[PDB]
DNA sequence: AGGGCTGATCGTGCAAAAGTCGTGCCAGCCGTCT
DNA sequence: AGACGGCTGGCACGACTTTTGCAATCGCAGCCCT
């Protein structure tokens, strides 16, 4: 306004410590080993017994089967060699020339080798080490009963018609094939169920782990959030040794004692203040995201890191160092705090939308569809239009690629 | 031995290597900075108590 | 993964992407459900034949 | 490896008779040991994987769960006893993990508890120094003497603070003295066997 | 009946092929107990 | 007897170049119907 | 049986993201060089 200079009273270069204050926050399991690292430089700042049970583990299965069957030196030498190449599905990881190679012996031969496979492929009770979902498939149809609806053109399927039946080329099989018209669908509904992957039974591993560092949920009709008290990291003052240091009778120890204590709380400090700029950040992105919150994934609003700095002082700086490496549980479920933010699209009504909402609401029009004709990507561009996509289906295409949605010609299969 | 899933929480074996680690880690670091006597004495005396 | 893939757009539905964890009786224990019930937390409204 | 000893090798055991026991030597412990610890970390729930240089760690301890090396590369039976180079890991069997064990430096001197506490107390019976004396000791406030003869003072006698203080003021750097299990290690292994033998 | 790791699987292939022989092998639970001891400062080993 | 000058102490950002995506747009191709 | 079409994938471009690389000016005074 008026021109003036200084008439009433009213910044900083953060150094190395504020410095790695600010690079602090990427992380909390991290940063709790970065603080053990400090804590160790600075000193003035602090049967019925469950035991494991073995479990078959989907190869001890095998090696006692192995054990029991009767099977000679080398034999036994060359099944503990390919018991070695396995898969958690069941599969043969390596190749039989790999096998063989491996073996080093002038004798171990390509024809033992596969006679050894062959007795191992039926020796457990789960068809494995077939190395081929074509193998596979032709070791089921073997097990399963001779008298069965259409078992011979499942079989000749199965042998060398595998990638019409991938690219659910329905007339071309017919064509090649000669098969029965709307007949052969009970051939392809008796091999669907042919157990893939076989061995994967055996196998079975959960993580049980989510490792929360928030929690937000709604009550009294508004979203409350805090931070896992738990999950914080917390450090606390040596009184013993700051009482010796301020009574140190040497000099030179009563100095580093106070350099150390002035060390420890600014680093004390700058953690605290980590944790509450945190805290409201998150507070500050749920007032925002709170319809995505209760409604779900596509009620989620279009929201920039911008749009998160305004409503706070930090800088989009802070705001990134803030989203790094954070999850947030809520009675939604476990989401990273990156996962909030979202592409603008433009819509009709004049509204912008969320990419991710966008794509939800893709996908769940697309599994909401009639499995004879599969929609059209220009055609489910058309069906958003109708909600006010104003997309090109280029964008949409890329959600598809995003969520694995297979082609049209793809999806489409009998009925 | 996991208990929760989420967390193992070892006791009665690894608490007591975690502490004498983590201790002798601190009087290793401490020492070799000329820290004064009676603090590198304590941390000793922690040590062998530990 | 071209074999699993390869398998996707055979079988589908499956994708390997599920373990089955299902709740099975221990062996030497026959009987007859008397009945069932369900607990969901709020916030979460599933609730397929609850 | 011709694969058809090397399985054969690992299911065999000795005659194993005549048992015997002596104490441990600091020689014999590093021997034993592959590798060392550093760290008070376990295991990491970012990933579920051994940690790195301390308990649970690879490179010591032996493998993990299969033959498989901990960076991902030389999983398979067809190496047999090479170790990677982005991670030293013998590729060998699981088993091997409940036979190694591991060793920490401990850089400052410790006595062992079992010693010393027992109904004899076999430091007090090598020094013929008293119980309370050597726990006092042990807890670095006691501050005995280790030598000096030049001085009016016994070889293995009690020094108080102030004592100490004022016997190094007065005889100056003669009076060398500690406070720690060093101070007992270093009293224990500067005395003859044979010579005390003779005399009692 | 025990701890031996190599003794329960020969058995079984021996009782399975009828064979009715004994291998006697050397119990895990004294391996425990010696790694045990020799986590304390004291060396145990076996002479031949 | 007078000048040089020496090291203590200090400090929640940002910006600038780089990257990187959202979206659209073009080229080809194969299933197909002609 | 050569062309329609939808897919898919490569290509490009402004618009959101973000990361690292900086580490200012300040009053004491006694000691060393001239």
């Amino acid at each position: 306004m008026k021109q003036g200079l200084q008439l009433r009273l009213s910044l900083a270069m953060t150094p190395q410590l504020q410095q790695a204050i600010r690079l602090l926050q990427l992380s909390t399991l991290e940063l709790q080993q970065e603080l053990q690292q400090a804590l160790e430089s600075n000193p003035l700042l602090e049967l019925p017994v469950y035991q494991g049970e073995t479990t078959q583990t989907l190869q001890d299965y095998l090696m006692w089967q192995v054990e029991l069957t009767p099977f000679t030196d080398t034999d036994r030498a060359i099944a503990t060699s390919i018991v070695d190449a396995v898969d958690d599905t069941g599969y043969l990881t390596i190749q039989i020339e790999d096998i063989v190679d491996s073996i080093g012996d002038d004798e171990i031969g390509l024809e033992e080798v596969e006679a050894v496979l062959k007795r191992i492929q039926r020796f457990d009770p789960v068809g494995v080490a077939a190395k081929d979902l074509r193998d596979c498939l032709l070791i089921q149809l073997s097990q399963f009963a001779k008298e069965t609806p259409w078992l011979e053109e499942a079989r000749l399927i199965i042998s060398d018609h595998l990638d019409l039946l991938a690219n659910h080329d329905f007339r071309t099989l017919m064509r090649v094939t000669r098969l029965k018209e709307e007949v052969l669908k009970e051939a392809v509904n008796l091999i669907q169920s042919l157990d893939p992957r076989p061995g994967q039974s055996i196998q079975t591993s959960e993580p049980e782990y989510v490792i929360p560092d928030v929690l937000v949920r709604k009550v009294s009709g508004r979203w409350t959030v805090e931070l896992n008290a738990d999950s914080i990291p917390r450090l606390k003052i040596n009184q013993q040794y700051a009482a010796m240091g301020n009574s140190a009778r040497n000099d030179a120890d009563g100095q580093f004692i106070r350099s150390n204590l002035q060390e420890a709380r600014w680093l004390i400090k700058s953690l605290e203040s980590r944790n509450d700029t945190l805290l409201r950040v998150s507070r500050c992105i749920v007032e925002q995201q709170q319809a995505f919150f209760e409604q779900g994934e596509e009620y989620m609003k279009p929201m920039v890191l911008a749009d998160i700095a305004q409503a706070v002082e930090m800088h989009e700086s802070t705001i990134s160092r803030v989203t790094t490496q954070k999850y947030l549980h809520s009675p939604r479920g476990i989401f990273e705090l990156k996962y909030f933010f979202s592409s603008h699209v433009n819509t009709e009504g004049g509204g912008e939308a969320s990419s991710t909402a966008i794509r939800a609401l893709v996908k769940k029009l697309i599994a909401a569809e009639n499995p004879a004709k599969p929609l059209s990507d220009s055609k489910l561009t058309s069906m958003l239009s109708e909600q006010g996509i104003m997309v090109a289906r280029r964008t949409v295409a890329k959600y598809r690629e995003s969520l694995s949605i297979p082609p049209s010609n793809q999806r489409k299969q009998l009925v | 031995v996991p208990l929760d899933g989420g967390r193992f929480a070892t006791s009665d074996l690894n608490d007591l290597y975690r502490r004498v680690i983590n201790r002798n880690n601190r009087l290793k670091r401490l020492l070799d900075l000329a820290a004064p006597d009676i603090i590198v004495r304590n941390e000793k005396r922690m040590l062998q108590e530990a | 993964t071209p074999e699993e893939k390869l398998l996707r757009a055979i079988f589908g539905e499956k994708a390997s992407d599920v373990k089955d964890s299902s709740l099975r009786v221990p062996n030497g224990v026959s009987g007859t459900v008397i009945d069932v019930q369900v607990f969901t937390r709020d916030g979460v409204e599933k609730d397929k034949r609850a | 490896k011709d694969l058809l000893k090397f399985l054969k090798a690992q299911t065999k055991t000795e005659e194993f008779d005549a048992i015997k026991i002596a104490l441990a030597s600091p020689d014999m412990i590093r021997s034993w040991s592959f590798g060392e610890v550093k760290k008070p970390e376990t295991i990491n729930y970012r990933t579920f994987k051994p940690e790195r240089d301390g308990l649970f760690c690879a490179r010591i301890f032996g493998p993990v769960k299969d033959y498989e090396c901990l960076c991902g590369k030389y999983k398979r039976l067809k190496h047999r006893g090479v170790i990677c180079e982005k991670c030293g890991v013998e590729v060998t069997q699981t088993k091997v993990r409940r036979e190694r064990m591991g060793h920490i430096e401990l850089a400052s001197p410790t006595a062992h508890i079992w010693f010393l506490k027992s109904l004899p107390s076999r430091i007090g019976l090598l020094l013929d120094m008293p119980l309370r004396d050597i726990e006092r000791v042990l807890y670095f406030e006691s501050y005995v003497v280790i030598e000096g003869g030049m001085t009016n003072l016994e070889r293995q006698q009690i020094l108080t603070e102030e004592q100490y203080l004022d016997a190094l003021e007065e005889f100056g750097d003669e009076f060398d003295a500690k406070m720690g299990a060093e101070a007992i290690q270093a009293l224990l292994k500067s005395m003859d066997l044979e010579q005390e033998c003779e005399q009692l | 009946k025990s701890d031996d790791v190599n003794g329960r699987t020969k058995m079984y292939k021996n009782i399975v092929d009828g064979n009715h022989q004994m291998e006697p092998g050397m119990p895990e639970s004294f391996n425990v107990l010696l790694k045990e001891i020799r986590s304390l400062g004291i060396n145990i080993e076996l002479e031949d």
